[PDB]
């Protein structure tokens, strides 16, 4: 006693190839480590000596 | 038009020979194939509208195709490609039951690309329609009928892609 | 691939250009040996003089091993 | 339009259009201000025609609604309203075009085989037209209710 | 039946019955003996088909039977179950014929027009068939399922 | 140090007239007035005089 | 075919969108457009024999078309010219009416070209008479009717060519 | 493909198939094994390997997912495994046809102009499928890790 | 192809009739969005590398187009796309300072539609790639000089309609 | 120069240098003034431009600043200071000069490969050659910074 | 050799070789001790399979040796000898080299040009070429057999 | 050009003589090194650009080759450099496996002295770029290798200065 209420959105669609979504859970998996804030002045280096005199 | 058993008939008495061997073996083959394909014609024939019912609300219905600007708006081309749908499955089930592509070339194929083209029809919409009609005739005839539908619906769409 | 490189002066004997052709009048050019005897005979026609030409590429009297 | 109406039936007898083909053009042009006011009267209340015209609708034919009913939820109850909004912007067309042909070309012709192919009661949808020219009548004044629900009119008999 | 089917064709041709429709209507007298025990185990067995079948249509379609429905009041769902009784002894009748031909004349030209004009939802029928089909079949032998079916699925397909 | 972590989903195409979605609401702003579940079986009901004769 | 009060509805559907403040603007200038061509129709339509009568006299009439042998000759092919010509004028006169030129290349240039072809028209010869009418009913028309009914004219003509 | 390629070539030359290219295809026909069990082993530890290059890749090159990265996004590091598994395919493909048609014909042609419109270092993703080779090899037998190593090295230096 | 200006003097010398006040008029419109079109030319050549990756990263990215079986994958279809996106973007620009659509019936509109159907790439799909180009160059160029580049592409867009 | 751009387009059609450009090389050695003190304005203030286009750089993108990164030991932020001040210097060579020819033809062709060679992510180049520019309008007095604008953004549009 | 075309096909696209040309290279050079074993067969009795060849030659085509002959005449008898034992030495230095480059370089290229200066019916060269596969075939080994018939049956085709 | 087997063969062929004892000694000597010359490819092809990175950085970056005043100096003049690096390392990968330097001053020697002299290329920095190139490669691919590419590399050095 019901019916399919008919979807014109295409709701539930499944996780097809060319989807990261395969990826994300087990990207979770990986956890990738990323860098912390970079603390770099930018603003104090004297640029006569820092560069290389190879 | 040909179908297999045409098709061995005709090649056999073009060379004017009787039925040699490859001749009876593809006749057995044909005949094996057989209540398969006159049961998965009737199982078409049941729910002769509703193949192509679903198949319109699967991949055309509620799109850009069938808002305005699409080929499908108004009542009349909806009308006009619900037709065009109807033509497609009985041609695939004649030649199914046939066993021949013959009956879709000479009646499908032979214009329908430029007369798409003169009315501006989508040719790559029509291909995922006759796509959808593939899969919502093969839940209803099994997987080998389903198959050699699919087989006769791809040619149908190469013929028209 | 035993390649030719020739220094010629083609003159224009037909029309007076108003543009620069140093480039393609007396110019020094690597050509292939295949297409060394067209392209000589191509100079040759239009009036154009084969100032030097020698062997760049490869060595000569090599039965083998030329491509 | 009623131009393209009297050219076409012109055509049909291979001469030009007659004086009451051209004064009846005469006329329709002079007092087409009062049907381009009415198709901006018809067009302003859209959401609301739309919204009662569905209201009063389903009060009075739930079974499109109720269980069976073609638009059981409030997605297929928004297709019909995506429906409705089409046939008022087509009942607008023809207002401003004073002939009902455009609505022929756009929303009458194979309709039937549309709501066939659809399920849809196509009795249920003049219904709906029908609650549009009553409560559309009812926003607007008396003649002017009138040369609106020529074309609701034209649309509900060419629905049943 | 078959063999009317078979003359009006020839007759068409101009010419005498081929060996197949020789052979059609060979097979169709050989195995009539089927045919009259599908026709007399429907016409036992009729009245309780009938109804589970209605039962389960309601069961797909309450709103065919909701309060402003065509089958709404009891005199209306007698209506619907005399309805699927005449398209039963339709189905009985065209199992003792070998074709459609009866079905075709009786009930399915002009079907549409008649469900139009009453209102039905034509669909609906198409449904409570179907469920007469799966009623027949349970009912009924394996190897004449096929037999049946095939006329239920005409009458569904041409009357869908 | 804010970063834009741009996400799966494709940008979410522009509702158009033709998609009912902006109607979607106002099939909610409706709320059509559902039936009740017919509870009538047709068992009982008997086809001689039930019918209509008239 | 398509009008000026019809080519806004189409370009407004297209879209899906209602008649904004856009189409209301072109729908009234059209409507102020109307006068002028009412009155020009008219005015062609009682003069459409003298008219091309005219066009004829000033554009073949005396010429290599109309001697023997040319296309004018064989009072037959004579009176397919003027049929022809009249054909353009009332549906130049249509076009006019309508406010858009859909009718000409639907009802008048839609395989008028190979037409000609087949039967070896002058197509430069038609494309002078057409002109040659243009001017003649600008001078009896007015400016502006005249405006209109040559810019339709020149629009068969550019088909034509 | 080798023979595809060949086939070119030959056509290009408007000559035959060479008994050198014959040769090539006679020794890919029958060592044709090697490179099926190599298809069947990639495919089967895909996940395995993409994990631990990712990881190996992250930990060698924190900047990809550093701050202001475009691998920054927790989304941004499973589209980069995406992009692992684009290309393990590709190697995968290659390797089955024997030749590195399909690798180029896939993902190698205009990646450059991919990663320019999208923003990934070349030199990044050249060491992500150099991790890939050398986890594959630790993964494969010496003797099939030769060519599925030549074949690593292959796209990583064309790519690179 | 011609500018505004010269497409001026070409529809001067159609008439053959000197520069009236409606072409110095016109002239000296084009006279004035000269400075706006140079200034939104800078503005755009500066970022019409960049402007083009968010273009498409909210119009082409994470999508049906850019997966396997899209007609985006694969890294010829992605670098044509996005070359097809700086040919619309770079020309649209010439048409802005040339403030004329000419360039574009003949170098870009002429030959593209039915090269898109005969490479089967989605058409539409392109269509709003076009408009988020166009909403993406806007954001950047102001809103006037927006205006400018949207009528030119929304062109682009109606001829590859 | 923007006499010799004139010289070789001129050239290019062996022309006499029309007034059409003759007038515009007349302009620039009138307004020479200019464009030389907003030489010695960049000049003078390269440090700062340069150390808050670093600052700035960094900010948005501090990947090549991480350890990851390409910029990072501060003798690599010592080499993208160092080649942000060619670049200042090559900015302030086009704009003394009048035109962009000699940004081409000192630090802009082959930029590309010379950034692939280095792992350098180029379009961080041009967004810090940006924040170069955005520094420059903040210092240089509006239409000046308006003037050298053109050549900013020229570096950005070959460089990206 | 094979080698010479693995460089010329890799330079051509400015590239290190694909691994299919690698591995060409490892295979030839694995091989190179078959292959020079059936070149070191041919060159031990070479005057007799070109001495048998010339004379199955001699059967199958009478005219050649007939008066008014091309090789009619113990001089030119001697001289097409000379031609054979001169192929025979073409087809080893391929076998040897492992492609065919060195026998178009040497007597390949051109060679219809040159017998018809010499007014030779090349046709009876080639069939004088296959007699000379037969006979190497005839007193060599069964798979050694395969890779001389392939370079004796090119140089068959390009001089047929 | 000419390999290890083409010089072989032709030496033979010009003195019109079969394959005799010295020429089976040097093939079966080539053939030896075949192997490792493979496996010098495919190591030299994994890492190709990387040892021409390493080289520059090594003998070349931060001198006053690069400097303002160095011939390498300016985005063109060093991407020159780098492409003329990595035609060198291809060119001596050729040599390798072929095993003559014959394709070596066959492709890339041709006039390179002479074009180097009048572009003001200096030498000993290019002969130092090619030294680093070397032991790069020695280290990635083992000693004999190594050795075997240094003699090519030496070869060039040599046409060079
Ligand atoms: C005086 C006796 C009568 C008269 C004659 C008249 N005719 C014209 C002009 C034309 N007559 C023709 C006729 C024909 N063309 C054909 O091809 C055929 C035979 C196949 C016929 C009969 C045509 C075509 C013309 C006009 C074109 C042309 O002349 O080349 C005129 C002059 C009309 C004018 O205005 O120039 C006259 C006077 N008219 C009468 O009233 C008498 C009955
Ligand atoms: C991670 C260390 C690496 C990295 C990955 C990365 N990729 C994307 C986005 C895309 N990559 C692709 C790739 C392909 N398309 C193809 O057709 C092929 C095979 C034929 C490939 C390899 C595509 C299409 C996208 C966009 C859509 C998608 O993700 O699938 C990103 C996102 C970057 C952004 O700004 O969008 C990232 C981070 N990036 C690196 O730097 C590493 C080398
Ligand atoms: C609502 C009170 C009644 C009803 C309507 C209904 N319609 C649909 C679905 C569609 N309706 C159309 C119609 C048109 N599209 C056009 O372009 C034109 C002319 C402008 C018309 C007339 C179409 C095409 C659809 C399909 C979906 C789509 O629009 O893309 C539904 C939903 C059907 C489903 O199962 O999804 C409904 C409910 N049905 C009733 O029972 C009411 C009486
Ligand atoms: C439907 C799958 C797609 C579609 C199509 C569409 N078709 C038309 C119009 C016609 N289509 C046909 C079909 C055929 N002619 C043949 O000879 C054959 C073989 C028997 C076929 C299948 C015909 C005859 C017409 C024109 C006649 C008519 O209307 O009956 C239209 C309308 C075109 C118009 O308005 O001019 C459309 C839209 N549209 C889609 O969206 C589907 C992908
Ligand atoms: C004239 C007073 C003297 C003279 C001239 C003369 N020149 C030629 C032919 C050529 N002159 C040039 C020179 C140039 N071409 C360029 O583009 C430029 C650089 C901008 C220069 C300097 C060239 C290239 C040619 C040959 C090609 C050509 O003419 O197109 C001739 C004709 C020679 C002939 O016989 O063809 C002559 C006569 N000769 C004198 O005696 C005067 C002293
Ligand atoms: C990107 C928005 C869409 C897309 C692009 C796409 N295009 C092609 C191929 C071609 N594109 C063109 C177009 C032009 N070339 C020109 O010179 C100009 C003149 C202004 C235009 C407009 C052409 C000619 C081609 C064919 C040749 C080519 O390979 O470029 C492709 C690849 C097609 C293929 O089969 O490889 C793609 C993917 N694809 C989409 O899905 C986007 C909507
Ligand atoms: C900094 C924000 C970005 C970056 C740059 C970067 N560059 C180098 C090293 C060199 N770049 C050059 C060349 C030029 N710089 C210029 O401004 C111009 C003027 C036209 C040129 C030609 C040179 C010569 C070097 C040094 C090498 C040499 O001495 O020849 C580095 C360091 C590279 C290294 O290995 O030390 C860096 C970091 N890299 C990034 O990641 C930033 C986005
Ligand atoms: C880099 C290691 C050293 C260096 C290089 C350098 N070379 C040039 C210019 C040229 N180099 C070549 C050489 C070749 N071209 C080829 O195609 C091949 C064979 C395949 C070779 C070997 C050529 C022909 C040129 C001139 C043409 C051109 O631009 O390609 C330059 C530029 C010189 C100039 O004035 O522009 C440079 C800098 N310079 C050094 O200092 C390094 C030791
Ligand atoms: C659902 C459904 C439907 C059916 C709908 C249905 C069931 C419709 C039926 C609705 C009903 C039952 C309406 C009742 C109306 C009674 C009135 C107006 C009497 C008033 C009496 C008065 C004022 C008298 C007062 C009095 C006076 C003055 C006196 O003098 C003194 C006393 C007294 C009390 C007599 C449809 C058919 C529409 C469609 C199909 C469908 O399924
Ligand atoms: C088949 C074939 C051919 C070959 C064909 C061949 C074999 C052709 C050869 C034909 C031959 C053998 C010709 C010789 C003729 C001798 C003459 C004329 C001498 C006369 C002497 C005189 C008059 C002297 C008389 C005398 C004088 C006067 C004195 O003083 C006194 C005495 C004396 C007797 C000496 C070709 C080459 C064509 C093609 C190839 C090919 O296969």
């Amino acid at each position: 006693w019901q019916n399919e209420v008919r979807r014109f959105i295409p709701q539930e669609k499944k996780l097809t190839a060319g989807n990261p979504m395969n990826f994300l859970g087990m990207a979770r998996s990986i956890n990738p480590a990323a860098n912390t804030i970079p603390k770099v002045s930018a603003q104090n280096i004297n640029i006569e000596a820092s560069v290389p005199r190879r | 038009m040909q179908d297999a058993i045409t098709a061995v008939i005709n090649s056999a008495d073009v060379q004017g020979k009787y039925l040699d061997g490859a001749a009876m073996d593809k006749l057995k083959s044909y005949f094996a194939s057989g209540e398969l394909r006159v049961r998965a014609a009737s199982v078409i024939s049941a729910n002769a509208a509703t193949i192509v019912k679903e198949a319109v609300a699967k991949s055309l219905l509620y799109s850009d195709v069938t808002r305005p600007g699409g080929n499908m708006y108004t009542t009349r081309r909806y009308a006009a490609c619900i037709r065009d749908l109807d033509y497609y499955l009985r041609y695939a089930t004649y030649a199914m039951l046939a066993g021949d592509a013959s009956i879709l070339d000479e009646r499908v194929l032979n214009g329908l690309k430029e007369t798409y083209n003169s009315l501006g029809v989508p040719i790559s919409s029509t291909v995922q329609a006759i796509q959808a009609i593939k899969e919502v005739t093969a839940s209803l005839v099994g997987a080998d009928a389903g198959k050699e539908m699919g087989v006769y619906l791809d040619y149908i769409c190469s013929g028209l892609s | 691939m035993r390649m030719f490189r020739i220094t010629a002066c083609v003159p224009s004997q037909t029309r007076i250009r108003t543009q620069r052709e140093l480039q393609n009048t007396y110019f020094t050019k690597l050509v292939p040996y295949d297409n060394w005897f067209r392209e000589q005979q191509r100079i040759m026609k239009m009036g154009g003089k084969i100032v030097k030409v020698e062997l760049a590429t490869g060595r000569p009297g090599t039965n083998a091993g030329l491509a | 339009s009623i131009v393209t109406k009297s050219i076409v039936n012109a055509d049909a007898e291979a001469r030009y259009l007659s004086p009451g083909e051209l004064d009846r053009i005469k006329a329709f042009v002079t007092g087409g201000a009062a049907r381009l006011r009415i198709a901006e009267t018809l067009t302003g209340s859209r959401e609301t025609i739309v919204k009662q015209a569905g209201d009063r609708l389903f009060q009075k034919r739930p079974d499109i609604v109720s269980p069976g009913g073609n638009a059981y939820g409030e997605e297929m109850t928004a297709t019909c309203l995506r429906d409705m909004d089409y046939y008022l912007r087509l009942v607008t067309y023809g207002v401003v075009s004073g002939d009902v042909t455009p609505i022929e070309e756009i929303g009458l012709v194979g309709v039937r085989e549309m709501y066939r192919s659809l399920g849809t009661p196509i009795e249920a949808v003049a219904q709906s037209v029908r609650e549009m020219k009553e409560v559309a009548s009812g926003l607007m004044s008396s003649d002017d209710a009138a040369e609106a629900s020529a074309y609701f009119d034209f649309v509900i008999g060419k629905m049943s």
